[PDB]
């Protein structure tokens, strides 16, 4: 779900 | 851990997938095409590298994905420019990428992590150190911590490091849509207020794991923008970061705060990347592989959470703590 | 394996949420509230239920959840109501809800999964049979498995089971905010397309993971809807659909076919609860707790995915084939  | 190994086997995987870590096939999917898509994310690095790169500089890139960073800085006429990437799937798919463009002669891709990477790896400390691994949260991917282990090895006084500057903010907000899909009151005479024992206030959750883009739906801002900390790639390491800060928000609007929403803006000279949802209107490959980050506000620690609501002009203070190693924080009205 | 195990020592979490399991919050944080704010969905079980529930009749709900459905049915009168729930805190909790409502003598909660619960823990066999244990995918969840279990063991002859109808559709679209965070060209003169050899054109994605709204972007549906299979809870039977299927498909327009949606209708009489993104323009909940589920499609297998490209007039045919029990599916271009 994106970043990180 | 391979992807045919974690499919049915009544199910057809096309050859090119089979053996490919699931994991890695996971990520691309989720968010590389959407980075690699960002044309502005891209026009920013293009830009800011145009600036330093010279026939005689030497460039060093952390984390290669599909080599398109390498690519800019043989493009624009580099020395040498090694890259980085600790997947071995994506270093190969790098290197065709590369020789797809005719660069082989100036670009080589290492398969490792950057913190295994020495100095006879590279024919001299590099002109440009260049990285894009920033996270939803800033520093989310550790970015600070790899940039700081090899600039205090592998790099000179000289060296150029891009990008130079990041900030992370913070700001609070209502928004009803977010609010209708993280709490519950009940359904006409029927009372279901008890799930909310269960509302999670204390995660940090990217607005793409709610399914919800900020920038299409409809929230206040409570308050100016809080600035949580600043960071100099080339100077600053994670523990300038004070483990907790605390801050006096005046709100400037009456409401409820439903969330502390973050957002961050990464600049070096004239240039700006910036995931203020203000600014990503017309950026939808950016609000997909970035977006923003939430975290649902609690005002105390009762049985069932409290809202947290503002009067504008009232002062709020916020007790921001981090984890060790600054990736993950936590804001809570005291 | 708590909530407050997982998390660093500097950040505070209240204990409500502290001995939790993690996947618990996660689960309810991510699709609970949607769901029991989905008042379309309630009104769906309310308006059947009515036509069912009278003082005399005995009902049993599997997946008690906040105990909504439990409380309706209470509310209508029934004569008792019993619950099963899998989730030891959220059984709780329904209790909890069941007691602020005043309806303790009427509704019971169990703790356990349906698959243990047997004739002596009912005060007899029930006249009627209420679940949602719907996926994104209609039997993502295993609702058939479930129902067919309780089926077999529990009920009478004249057992009302509720829903009674499901069917489950796929049509193949072309969307270009999909494509684009999907696929990779390149960036202005560097090509980068052997990303794309990564491309998962196998997995069954939710429109959720991929952080959009099918009611939010351009589509164009390629062909009239495909059904998949239809249920009939009352009598179907997991090998009521067949391991693997064969779909004619008549393209409608002409276009590429970057994606199958996939999305279902359940009905009870003349009662209706639809995925259909048509049917869910104005019901966002809906959308993030069920919402659509996508996948992207491939023509070949060759080193890198082929796009599907449809001319209108001309047939083309699929083939489905569905995992052991069901819960997942594979549409492929022959
Ligand atoms: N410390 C590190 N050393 C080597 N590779 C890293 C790394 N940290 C992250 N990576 C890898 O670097 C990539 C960052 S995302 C890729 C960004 C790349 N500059 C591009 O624009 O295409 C990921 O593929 C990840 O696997
Ligand atoms: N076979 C089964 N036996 C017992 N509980 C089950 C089950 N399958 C799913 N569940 C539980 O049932 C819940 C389904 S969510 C539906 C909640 C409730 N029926 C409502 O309408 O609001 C989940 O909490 C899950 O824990």
């Amino acid at each position: 779900s994106g970043r990180g | 851990d391979a992807f045919v190994n974690r499919i049915d086997r009544n199910i057809p995987v096309p050859a090119r997938l089979r053996h490919t870590p699931v994991s890695l096939i996971e990520a691309v999917n989720d968010f590389h095409y959407a980075m690699m898509n960002d044309e502005e994310r891209n026009n920013f690095y293009y830009e800011v590298l145009k600036k330093h790169v010279t026939p005689e500089t030497g460039v060093l890139e952390i984390g290669a994905g599909s080599g398109l960073l390498s690519l800019m800085a043989a493009k624009l006429g580099a020395k040498w420019v090694v890259a980085v990437e600790g997947s071995e799937e994506l270093a190969k798919l790098a290197r065709e990428n590369i020789r797809a463009n005719n660069m082989e002669h100036q670009v080589k891709v290492l398969h490792m992590m950057s913190t295994e990477l020495k100095s006879k790896h590279l024919p001299e400390p590099p002109d440009v150190l260049l990285s894009e691994i920033f996270g939803t949260m800033m520093l989310g991917e550790s970015a600070l911590d790899y940039v700081v282990d090899v600039r205090n090895r592998l790099l000179k006084p000289t060296t150029k490091i891009i990008p130079q500057f990041g900030t992370q903010y913070a700001v609070p907000i209502e928004c009803d849509a977010l609010h209708r899909i993280s709490s519950v009151s009940g359904w006409r005479d029927l009372d279901l207020k008890h799930m909310m024992t269960l509302q999670d206030t204390v995660s940090i959750v990217f607005a793409k794991h709610y399914g919800i883009r900020m920038n299409s739906v409809n929230f206040r801002r409570l308050s100016d923008p809080i600035e949580l900390f600043r960071v100099d790639f080339s100077s600053s390491n994670r523990n300038d970061i004070p483990r907790r800060k605390h801050f006096d928000v005046v709100a400037k609007e009456s409401g409820t705060a439903h969330a502390m929403l973050f957002y961050w803006k990464v600049t070096d000279d004239e240039f700006v990347m910036s995931t203020d949802p203000e600014d990503t209107v017309n950026n939808f490959p950016r609000d997909m592989q970035w977006g923003q980050a939430l975290q649902l506000l609690d005002a105390s620690n009762g049985p069932l959470p409290t809202p947290v609501v503002f009067t504008e002009g009232k002062n709020y203070n916020f007790e921001c703590n981090f984890s060790g190693d600054r990736v993950i924080l936590h804001m809570q009205l005291c």
